[PDB]
């Protein structure tokens, strides 16, 4: 019946994994909430912990946080009771091994003990929170000296530390605030540092956590707008190599634009040096970013012209020896965080912003790049290295049109990036300038996961245009030939494919004849019910009564 | 089911519920209208007032705010913002916020002059001085923005595009009555992105005719759109005021003088067969198909101000012109509930600070809003995660 | 004039151009 | 990429592509039957001789096919009829997405043949095992069997005027759930709906039945029940075989002097368009309609105007996957690819080296086995190991995600 | 020319961070450097640039030039033919230096990932080079015979990171490693006769995927298979003691029946035997993480590609399976040898079921991979998941819902197993009981794949059989409420709840009320194509019906 918890608080003080898994796995159980042991028999375990936690050889103290983690989270009595104790020992532990770093990260164990310990500090105080009279009294008296720890132990480990401060920040933003300079100076120092070193998600949470800083109506769009500030003298920057006033309706917008960050310095002798343009403007599109797309406590003044009006200038940055191939990679860069800024502005708000959505359409063409002599062909070499730009151009096409829905006219951007997504549909080769008697096997060939994306927006394509007739008989040819290839490799068709084909049966447009019984024979045995419908279509859903 | 239940007169407003007798009058209103309130959101509740030129908004007791107005005006719908609370880039469900609006106010007075206003910074988006000639019986978004349907006592319905409203030239106009449009409802089903290829638009006016269209050329590109085709009319004996359908279409319920009568779709012939009419011309009358003829059945004989069907297809609400309104059943035919307050002029129901407006119209600039994104589910699971977390970290620790 | 019928005119799907060889 | 044909008359064993131009003709085949042939796994095809009581095989995947056997396999019985339940639903790791390739070794679960007499052998094709013999299951013959979903139920129809619907896990583990006898006289052929779903509760599965009695019989399966037969079709002529479109917009009618089509949505003259076969669901009435064809030298009599295609004496017939073309099977042994609405043929195919077409068969393409037992049966034993051989298959096996490891991995050094 | 001045490129990597190193890696990715005349001048000052990057460093230089190693291998051709063996050299020649001492750099904290870069860049060289065959012969295979010997000995500490490239190796490389085998097997043993438990679930499937890849050298194969399928009859003997499993006599004889094979292997039988005494009541553990050690190996045996075919034995396992879930207190009762204790009744209580759940472990591996190649048996295995259902002590079907709950993980495998089965079988089957009482599981333990599965098992139920009314009302009333839910507190419904919709709306089940007005208006709004064709043919259809 009952396992004896006594005999689990005994056997604990020694138990490695296989018994150690165990002694958590059956105290989950809530038969230990009960009459009669919720004073004399989990005392016996808490203080089993706190012995294993206030001193030990730091295998005892991952255990024991484990084990209080997992203890008060399935026993809400041993939360009500010794919660308290069970974080002030964890902190202590915690405040000692973080007033030495040097001497504690010297043994590949170091790492993961502060993570269990910042972790576990995060999850009690992340349950602590739906009982008001509990988070008084064991919290309160105590987030005034965990918290200069932990901001001291985020100068070393942001991408663990700052979720907590993140979290406790915005839960609590009055006990925060005599530490709020403090916490500042080292997010000015973890971005005045390379900045690329850093992940993608510590850099969204330092941009995240210095946007909630400005919690302290108003602040929050002090902070907005200076950043939103700070784009332009960085195009008027760029503005001195690529010779504005060629087109001067640009020029009229890029003047229509309204601190603690370092004006930099170029040199055309060292082209390498103008990579610090494009890693200034993504730095400044995920803090707009982090002030756009958080959430907050109140509501909040968001100028979605102004940022409009930048992803339209910052896309019209496009067109001695070995500057102008570095010119030829850095404005690429440059337009897609437009593109990236347009992402968050369409999906976060939606059909606000719907006035642009048409705009923004033709100035994607723009993004394209184009063959250099005259013409409006496509250059393909280019477009080669822009795979992850071209894919996230998809998902916001897909995210416009989930809004707009299908459209009368068509335009000139859709079938132009039908011939990009056609050319990266087909298995790149790098030996075409040119043997060793086998190039073929010098290819990159393409994943499912790609061809889902690209089928994807085909879809998106087909659904909500009249396309013309080559980009259409072109989508149709490739899904029947890599659907054929497919079912001879393997012995079925990937539900991307069938998704597709489903599509071009369903909405052929312009066309006079559908591709149903082709997509049936290629369907063979592998059955489908959308075909069911279409061929044997069923009675109303209404007559039965 | 147990959906709320609104209605105001134009003396009065109340909100109450079908299965409970528990009711909220609501202190000041005044109303002359078919259709002149609207939830916004599931907290607000818009009102356009008489003879004052403003709105009253109510919470779900007593007015909260007041937003003067440049004219009295008519008629009020909402386009509903969504595609919010989930992030297709991050995977997560997001919870509503504490402020949530949608995303246009349309607005319309008579002589036609239809205002288009934007919520969240109130702005005058964008002004039609002339859309009918006539007043504006009801306007209503039949998808979720893509169109704005507008029907008027000029006996026309006016398909306007919304996108190419707001950056004028509407996409159909349908002439085909005599007489001022009174209602009209939409049926429709959707595919994977929201268009108009099976829906379909019942109309209907004070020449005791109900006209039904089909709306599956509209995006044929030939006003601009290529006019639809009409597959059904019925003509019936007496002035028609309100129409409401069955969710599944298959009953239409028609409110007039002398009654709410009631009209199978899935028309019931003799032994065993169904005819479905909306896959011509009928004559209605009370109470076999090829004469040219349908046969009504009759459910009251009051007056008829206002219709909404339940959610559960079963109870209709019948807001009559003695200031009450009456909850029936279609299978009896029999009451259940009779609500008073303490005609109608609308009637709705679901089940369970904002900007000031402008008075001349936007012309970069700063196009702000006020907005709130809400915090996801997440801060408002599985220990076999947690369980190979704390297994792999073992291997980590050796002495 | 439907779509998902048997056409009117002799070869349909011709002009997809599944069964014809480009000559090199 | 282009179409296969595969077809084998009494003395001859041609292969051939439909725009090719090329064929390979097998060494030694020999049939006297309707429906004895199968391609096996992608990799092999089989055929029953007649008189040698033994099944050829023949390897058919390499870029210059085995024109000879490549395997024998002797049997207990000389047997007429033969079909294939193909395993699917095991390549694509439903657990965990991962696109398993095919094996070079792969084949079906059963080889479901059977000879006259009646007697049905259904035999486990990764090791040869008899799991159930029927001593009888039709009482003159079979002369066509067939697996309508994947490997759910299969069909079966003999010279006793009776088709016979199985379920496989009630065949092999027998009781069958419907038999269906409408005709008079010798059942010569059957045809279902290419178009299927992965259940018989929610679709209109058409059965199409053809006997020596003249008539065409158009069956609504949906079971949860018997299927009930909505329309129902008489000819003049003794009809001797059919196909269908790919998505059951008309049939196709190989019998004595010509082929004839007809459409299903039958075309009046008002540009009224009738729906032969209009069904649901288990709720459907049993009234049956009844028409006559007559040919092309509105139909309130009980009439109906099929379209002469040909005048061939016409044994068997195929359809390409484009849905336009006949490939169909005369009895001087010779193949005649024709269009389907301008009536004009396009290619003959003959053989080289004679009998009629006994089987033919189409699929598009692009650019050992165990010995079978013989009188044995798999009991109810539980210590026996009811091995099998087997193969799994490799799966499928970017830069972005790269640098993202990198940024990842710079932050751990203060170097 | 656009070209960016590679020798510049070059001059800058032994100086770098990383706002430029990432940079000079993205250039490095250009088409553009792969002519031929360009092979003398520069990218031999970049490759000798990167080869004292790799000789000598601080162990930051060591990454920079192993990475950029990689990048400059992968998109150049001509690099990779030409210094590919050099680069894999050098960098070899210091993982050889590193693995010696293991113990002295992991007390420097950047140590882990430092072998992590070393072994992922070698392993890129490596799966690079092995599909080029001029550039294998004489240019990778005679580096493999020192560099399988310094993985072996490094898997003893870093595992995670090593046996997937040692998999690769043995599978295309097998002949090279016939040497090492043995001295790779007694690597694998002392993991597994090690705890077990510090290891997850990946490198787990790892140790067992080696270890059954090690008897490549058709038959082999076949005798490890049948070595780890005669372990199981001690174990479940042993469970004997606890429970008769005298009573049925049915069983019984099934587990007599089981395979055992003695005399014949000693290289695979390596586990020690378990005492399990009844007065240490947390020592009964050892038998299913036994059972799952076993299984685990079991299906790697089953479930792995190789280029043969296998001899594998069905009916076994089946047996096995069948057995394992004969293992409960509902039809056989405890042992009265062992004396009542709480504690210890409350540990075998819980126990049993996890000794079922091995078995459906098995048998869902067993029907993902060779679907319908079993089919002679489906239906037993469905009879047998009612085994698993626990009931009170009172056997009149009563489920006890408390227990239910500590197994929601072990019923989702249950669900997704009778998916998998019933996507096989036809529509007239004699498992209804079973199916009525895994309804009453789901409703229970519903009220995020969890509805997923348990929505398609719903439309299997309901496209098979009419079910009775109140089974199907739940169900109705389940996927509306919850559909209502998710679509009052969030915008959308996903595909599962609306498919689960459509099957109840299409149903001969009719008569109800909230199925015509309520499960149609949510779907009529809802952007879903497969509603639109029943709402709107695109095919001809008669205006009047028959029905």
């Amino acid at each position: 019946e009952f396992i004896a918890v006594s005999t689990l608080a005994r056997n604990l003080e020694i138990a490695k994994g296989n018994e150690f898994h165990t002694i958590l796995a059956t105290l989950r159980s809530p038969v230990y909430i009960n009459e009669q042991l919720l004073k004399s028999e989990l005392s016996f375990l808490v203080t089993k912990i706190l012995k294993l936690i206030r001193s030990g050889n730091d295998f005892d103290l991952w255990k024991g946080c484990h084990t209080s983690v997992v203890t008060c989270a399935y026993n809400p009595l041993v939360l009500s009771t010794h919660g308290g104790q069970l974080l002030a020992a964890i902190y202590s532990r915690l405040e000692q091994k973080t007033g030495f770093y040097s001497s504690v990260i010297s043994s590949s164990h170091g790492k993961q003990l502060f993570n269990t310990l910042i972790s576990s500090v995060a999850i009690i105080i992340d349950l602590m929170k739906n009982k008001p009279t509990l988070s008084r009294e064991a919290l309160v008296p105590k987030l005034k000296a965990i918290i200069p720890t932990l901001i001291t132990l985020s100068q070393y480990e942001p991408e663990l530390v700052l979720p907590v401060l993140q979290r406790i920040l915005k839960r609590n933003t009055t006990t925060f605030k005599p530490f709020t300079n403090k916490f500042r100076t080292v997010l000015i120092n973890l971005i005045i540092s390379d900045y690329a070193s850093l992940g993608t998600k510590t850099q969204r949470l330092v941009c995240e956590n210095f946007a909630y800083l400005h919690l302290l109506d108003s602040n929050w769009r002090t902070g907005l707008m200076s950043i939103l500030s700070q784009f332009k003298p960085i195009i008027q920057l760029c503005g001195e190599i690529l010779d504005f006033e060629q087109d001067n309706e640009l020029y009229k917008l890029i003047k229509s634009l309204p601190e603690f960050l370092p004006s930099l310095k170029l040199d055309f002798n060292a082209p390498l040096t103008l990579w610090e343009i494009p890693q200034r403007l993504s730095l400044l599109a995920d803090m707009l970013v982090a002030f756009i797309s958080l959430p907050t406590p109140f509501p909040i003044r968001v100028p979605l012209g102004g940022i409009n009006s930048l992803c339209e200038v910052l896309l019209g940055v496009s067109n001695d020896n070995e500057l102008n191939g570095v010119i030829n990679t850095i404005l690429p860069q440059i337009q897609f965080q437009g593109i990236r800024l347009w992402e968050i502005m369409v999906s976060k708000y939606g059909k606000c912003g719907l006035s642009f959505f048409e705009g923004i359409l033709s100035s994607i063409e723009l993004f394209i790049p184009l063959k250099k002599k005259s013409n409006n062909e496509i250059d393909f070499n280019v477009v080669g290295s822009l795979k992850f730009e071209f894919a996230t151009v998809f998902r916001l096409v897909n995210m416009i049109l989930s809004h707009l829905g299908h459209q009368l006219n068509i335009i000139s951007v859709i079938s132009q990036l039908i011939e990009v997504a056609l050319f990266l549909s087909h298995d790149k080769t790098l030996i075409d300038s040119l043997i060793y008697t086998h190039p073929e096997l010098f290819v990159c060939k393409n994943s499912m996961n790609w061809f889902n994306e690209i089928n994807d927006f085909f879809i998106t394509a087909l659904n909500n245009w009249i396309l013309p007739s080559t980009p259409h008989i072109q989508i149709l040819k490739y899904s029947i030939t890599q659907s054929l290839r497919l079912k001879e490799r393997f012995g079925y068709i990937p539900e991307s494919f069938v998704n597709l084909l489903r599509c071009e049966v369903l909405h052929p447009g312009s066309e006079r004849v559908s591709i149903l019984p082709i997509a049936i024979s290629l369907l063979k045995n592998i059955n489908d019910d959308m075909f069911e419908l279409l061929c044997h279509p069923k009675v109303p859903v209404g007559m039965v009564y | 089911m147990d959906e709320q239940v609104i209605f105001t007169t134009n003396t009065s407003g109340t909100i109450a519920s079908v299965h409970s007798f528990e009711q909220i009058n609501l202190r000041q209103c005044s109303t002359q209208s078919r259709n002149s309130c609207v939830q916004v959101g599931n907290k607000y509740l818009f009102i356009a007032q008489a003879q004052k030129a403003l709105i009253n908004v109510y919470n779900l007791e007593s007015v909260e705010q007041r937003l003067p107005l440049p004219e009295i005006l008519k008629c009020l719908e909402v386009v509903e913002n969504d595609g919010v609370q989930y992030d297709r880039i991050q995977g997560v469900n997001h919870n509503l916020p504490d402020f949530n609006l949608p995303y246009l106010l349309l607005g319309s007075t008579e002589s036609g002059k239809l205002y288009i206003w934007e919520l969240n910074s109130g702005i005058l988006l964008n002004v039609k001085p002339m859309a009918h000639y006539q007043s504006i019986t009801k306007i209503k978004s039949i998808l979720n923005g893509k169109y704005i349907i507008t029907s008027g006592n000029d006996s026309r319905v006016i398909i306007w595009q919304t996108v190419d409203l707001v950056s004028p030239k509407p996409l159909c106009i349908l002439h085909d009555h005599t007489l001022p449009v009174t209602d009209f409802q939409v049926s429709s089903s959707q595919g994977k992105f929201l268009s108009c290829t099976d829906t379909k638009l019942f109309t209907v006016s004070q020449d005791a005719t109900i006209r039904c269209y089909d709306l599956s050329l509209i995006g044929s590109k030939k006003s601009i759109g290529k006019t639809p085709v009409l597959l059904a009319t019925f003509t019936t004996p007496y002035s028609i005021k309100s129409i409401v359908l069955d969710p599944a279409d298959r009953a239409c319920y028609i409110g007039t003088a002398e009654g709410c009568f009631s009209l199978n779709l899935f028309y019931k012939l003799k032994g065993n067969a169904i005819v479905n009419l909306l896959q011509r011309v009928f004559s209605l009358v009370q109470r076999l198909y090829a004469m040219g003829q349908l046969v009504c059945e009759n459910v009251l004989n009051s007056n008829v101000s206002c219709l909404e069907i339940s959610m559960d297809g079963t109870l209709l609400l019948i807001g009559d012109t003695e200031g009450k309104v009456s909850i029936a059943e279609i299978y009896s035919k029999q009451i259940i509930r009779t609500i008073q307050t303490l005609e109608v002029t609308n009637l709705l129901t679901n089940p369970y600070k904002i900007p000031n407006l402008q008075r001349v119209i936007f012309d970069g600039h700063l196009h702000d809003i006020w907005y709130q994104i809400g915090e996801p589910e997440a801060e408002t699971n599985d220990f076999n995660a947690y369980l190979e977390q704390v297994k792999t970290q073992e291997s980590i620790f050796s002495h | 004039r439907n779509p998902y019928l048997i056409p009117d005119y002799p070869q349909p799907f011709e002009h997809l151009k599944l069964f014809t060889r480009e000559l090199k």
